[PDB]
């Protein structure tokens, strides 16, 4: 019931092209998403027998830290690292190579992808715009018939 | 050509930035323009614009890596080693600043570069930090004093790197 | 900025700087220098004066030949032409 | 002059014409001509092994200049050449007249692109075929 | 409603089975090409009847034609997929 | 593989192209990092001797930080100060400049920096997207052959 | 061969026909045009 | 090529010539570089 309307009827058009777009971002954001949580969850958690909540700790964690909130707390408390800094005087040496990994995946999921997302969907807006209106002008017809 | 002297404009960054570091293993065996060969060799290499410029860069990174250093390292009960290194270094930079003034197209030629104003920032957070420091030197209050304006300074000289 | 600067950097560029001052004590009180001087022939002048000239003359030529290609002079002139052609028909016509 | 290499001496007129116009483009001051085939450090059949008076003389050939442009293009060009077609012997074959012309204009044209003449490169191109 | 059915005999036609091959290509762009045309004409043909009077060309496109079981014109143009007649002014007046 | 995609193979092209960009953006942000960071280390903690969690506490705080992630918890309990409003009262007067430095650093990152990051991204997507289209063509010919 | 000499001698006859087609290379020929039109009216004038 | 007649285009680019030690003219173009050349719709066509 928005399409009756002349400013959110388009926009809604465009969002429903944007979908595409979106779909593309996810496609690429999977990559590092799947890599960076099985390597993760390998390195935070080593010797132990493959269950549902492995599965559950690759998929948690690295998707909800590409919107800034990030687990660093919650990541050292899982690391049993017992210095005033946090990811040093470890039991392993392997888990202090966790936040590093985190380093090279957020520059490659918030600075490189979040921004060509961006840069995207202004292309597709300038692109789509008056196909946008002509659509929705058909769509008036659809709502009216 | 200006920039690059009696020099091939092939020459990459790190070729020049290796023969300065190498000067007896890489400068015979590179094209470009005895005592009166290896003498003119030398004085071509070294009379250069870009080479100056680039031991001007590394001498500054060093000078903040070093400074850096300094900074984060505890202060002893007296004057130590690396803080007499940095006042010489301050001292010959403070002069190399009369230099461009005196040379200069004017006193407002000097002032209109951002550059110098950072440098005389510099050189003024230093000597404060430094007299501050330096006033009371067993004095842990001096110390805290100090290191809160040589924090100011760190950020200046890292501002100062991107010219 | 890097032409007039001295070469050596900045723990070393005391050493540069004492260097200066002490040719520059030895200029304004030993008075035992008298630095490097070169100058440029006539010829040399008049060969630069000369071809910046030709230069001058051959970009003003080409620079009337490219506002003469324009669309707009192209037109213009064309226009004017065909004025002054039917002038001429009226001239042709009186004979007739 | 008549020379003691029979590859030499087997070519024709048209030939040592294009070696007259490449030495004719070569002789004017700050050629890149010159540079090109001085750098190129080939002998008088454009093989790369780096007496004097032959490679001096007759230094501007076209089969050094052939394997010259057959190093800049890729690994593998070889044009097979049959300057033997144009004896008087071979005149009575009916599309040889096309092919004659063909290898002409492209050896021609291969000048064309080294002294950067669009205008005659464009012209040697019409002329032939294997336009792509 | 002749240009609305070409258009749309078209643009169908460049999607047909019997059309797709290699050697098809420029025909199938050609068709594409011409039902463009034709309903940028459609487009003409109704601006002119808006312009001469917006009631009449109401009424016309308000009009029950035979040809496709007897509904209007704007039905057809929906059904032969004519994005520009439907963003018309007068066509968008009608639907309002 | 996904370079025979007519979407997601172009887009990798164009995201191989930003990674100057993000290398630019990299040597940009590398400035305010270590400076604030050791400027930083040495106000919070001072009359410490210089070792590897000096360097690590250099490091690891102001990266995350422009990512939204504030430690300011973190800081506001290393700083040892015990009023009820965080950067006061305090055993030392020049630890409260601590959050100040902080408003000048993400100043730079996060609105300047990252905002400059989004203008290269468009303007260099409007470069780069016919050149990628036809670079896609000739890589699709490479996995071909 | 004979299809691609064929198909390269119809490019050049498109391409020059495209190349006169021109709006800047119409106004070039019909300005030279007029510039002999104008050499003809002064024969006419000669002859007059 | 590819308006007159598409099949014998393709038997054209897939035509392998002595010049370049027996192969095809989609390899030369991309020894050359010609982006050009293998974006073309034609190229793509014999490609796909
Ligand atoms: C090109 C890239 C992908 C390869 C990077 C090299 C990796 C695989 C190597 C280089 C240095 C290595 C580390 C060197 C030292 C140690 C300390 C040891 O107590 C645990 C392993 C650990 C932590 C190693 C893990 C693997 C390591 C990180
Ligand atoms: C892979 C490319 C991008 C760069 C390579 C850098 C990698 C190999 C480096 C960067 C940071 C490094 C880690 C930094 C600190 C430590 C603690 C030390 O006690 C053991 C090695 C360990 C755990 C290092 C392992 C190797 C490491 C992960
Ligand atoms: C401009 C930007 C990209 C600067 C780059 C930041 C890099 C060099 C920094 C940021 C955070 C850092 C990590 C933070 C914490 C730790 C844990 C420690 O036990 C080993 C080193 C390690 C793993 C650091 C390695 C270097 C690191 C990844
Ligand atoms: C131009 C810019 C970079 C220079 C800024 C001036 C800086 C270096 C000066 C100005 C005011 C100064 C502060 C004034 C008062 C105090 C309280 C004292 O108990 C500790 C030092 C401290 C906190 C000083 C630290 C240095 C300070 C912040
Ligand atoms: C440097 C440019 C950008 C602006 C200069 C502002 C600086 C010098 C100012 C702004 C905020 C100030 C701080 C604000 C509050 C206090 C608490 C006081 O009990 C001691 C001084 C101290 C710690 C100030 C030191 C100087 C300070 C850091
Ligand atoms: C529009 C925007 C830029 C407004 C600017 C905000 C500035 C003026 C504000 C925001 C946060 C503030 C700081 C927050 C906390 C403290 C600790 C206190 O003990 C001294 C002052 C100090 C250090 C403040 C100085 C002023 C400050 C930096
Ligand atoms: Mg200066």
């Amino acid at each position: 019931y928005y399409a009756l309307s002349k400013n959110l009827g388009p926009k809604l058009i465009m969002m429903m092209e944007m979908m595409k777009d979106v779909s593309t971002f996810v496609f690429l954001l999977l990559i590092f998403l799947i890599g960076y949580g099985v390597a993760a969850q390998s390195l935070l958690s080593p010797d132990e027998d493959f269950s549902s909540r492995t599965f559950i700790g690759v998929l948690f964690r690295p998707y909800f830290q590409i919107y800034g909130e990030l687990f660093l707390d919650d990541l050292n408390s899982e690391a049993n690292c017992l210095g005033d800094t946090p990811f040093t005087e470890c039991s392993r040496e392997t888990v202090r190579m966790v936040p590093f990994f985190l380093a090279v995946y957020i520059l490659g999921s918030n600075v490189l992808l979040v921004n060509l997302l961006i840069a995207m969907f202004n292309d597709t807006y300038m692109k789509v715009q008056e196909a946008a209106e002509d659509l929705w002008r058909k769509q008036n017809y659809e709502l009216c018939a | 050509a200006d920039w690059y002297g009696h020099l091939k404009s092939v020459t990459s960054f790190w070729a020049v930035l290796f023969a300065f570091f190498f000067p007896f293993f890489v400068l015979p065996f590179i094209n470009f323009s005895g005592a009166h060969r290896l003498r003119r060799k030398f004085a071509k290499f070294y009379s250069a614009p870009y080479t100056r410029f680039i031991s001007d860069l590394l001498s500054h990174f060093v000078l903040c890596v070093v400074t850096s250093y300094f900074v984060l390292d505890k202060l002893e009960d007296t004057i130590s080693a690396i803080e007499w290194i940095l006042l010489v270094w301050f001292v010959a930079l403070l002069l190399e600043e009369l230099r461009q003034m005196i040379f200069c197209d004017g006193i407002a030629e000097y002032i209109s570069d951002t550059w110098n104003r950072l440098d005389l920032i510099m050189i003024t957070l230093f000597f404060v930090g430094f007299f501050t420091h330096a006033s009371d030197p067993s004095n842990q209050d001096s110390k805290v004093v100090s290191k809160g304006i040589h924090a100011f300074l760190v950020v200046v000289l890292w501002l100062r790197f991107m010219r | 900025e890097y032409k007039d600067r001295p070469f050596l950097p900045a723990p070393f560029i005391l050493l540069a700087h004492v260097h200066m001052l002490f040719m520059r004590l030895l200029r304004l009180c030993g008075v035992h220098t008298q630095e490097h001087e070169k100058i440029q022939d006539d010829e040399t002048k008049r060969k630069i004066t000369t071809f910046e000239a030709l230069n001058t003359d051959k970009f003003l030529r080409r620079w009337e030949r490219e506002r003469q290609e324009m669309l707009e002079a192209r037109v213009k002139m064309t226009n004017d032409n065909v004025v002054q052609a039917m002038g001429m028909m009226d001239q042709l016509l009186e004979h007739m | 002059a008549k020379t003691n290499i029979t590859a030499l001496d087997e070519l024709p007129s048209f030939a040592l014409a294009i070696e007259e116009l490449y030495k004719r483009e070569a002789k004017k001051p700050h050629s890149h001509v010159q540079r090109l085939v001085s750098l190129s450090n080939t002998d008088v059949l454009g093989r790369h092994y780096r007496g004097r008076d032959l490679a001096n003389t007759r230094a501007y050939n076209v089969l050094r200049m052939d394997q010259i442009f057959a190093r800049l293009v890729s690994k593998d060009f070889s044009v097979n050449r049959d300057f033997t077609i144009y004896d008087s012997k071979y005149d009575k074959v009916p599309g040889i007249q096309f092919r004659r012309t063909a290898q002409a204009s492209h050896m021609l044209f291969l000048w064309a692109i080294c002294l950067d003449r669009f205008r005659m490169a464009r012209h040697f191109w019409l002329i032939g075929d294997q336009s792509i | 409603i002749n240009a609305l059915v070409a258009s749309r005999i078209l643009e169908r036609l460049s999607t047909h089975r019997a059309l797709q091959g290699p050697h098809l290509a420029e025909e199938r762009a050609k068709m594409q090409h011409n039902a463009k045309k034709f309903e940028e004409l459609a487009v003409g043909v109704l601006g002119e009847c808006h312009g001469s009077d917006s009631h009449m060309a109401s009424e016309m496109l308000h009009s029950k034609n035979d040809m496709f079981n007897k509904k209007n014109a704007i039905n057809i143009a929906y059904d032969a997929k004519s994005l520009a007649f439907l963003s018309h002014p007068a066509t968008q007046s009608v639907i309002n």
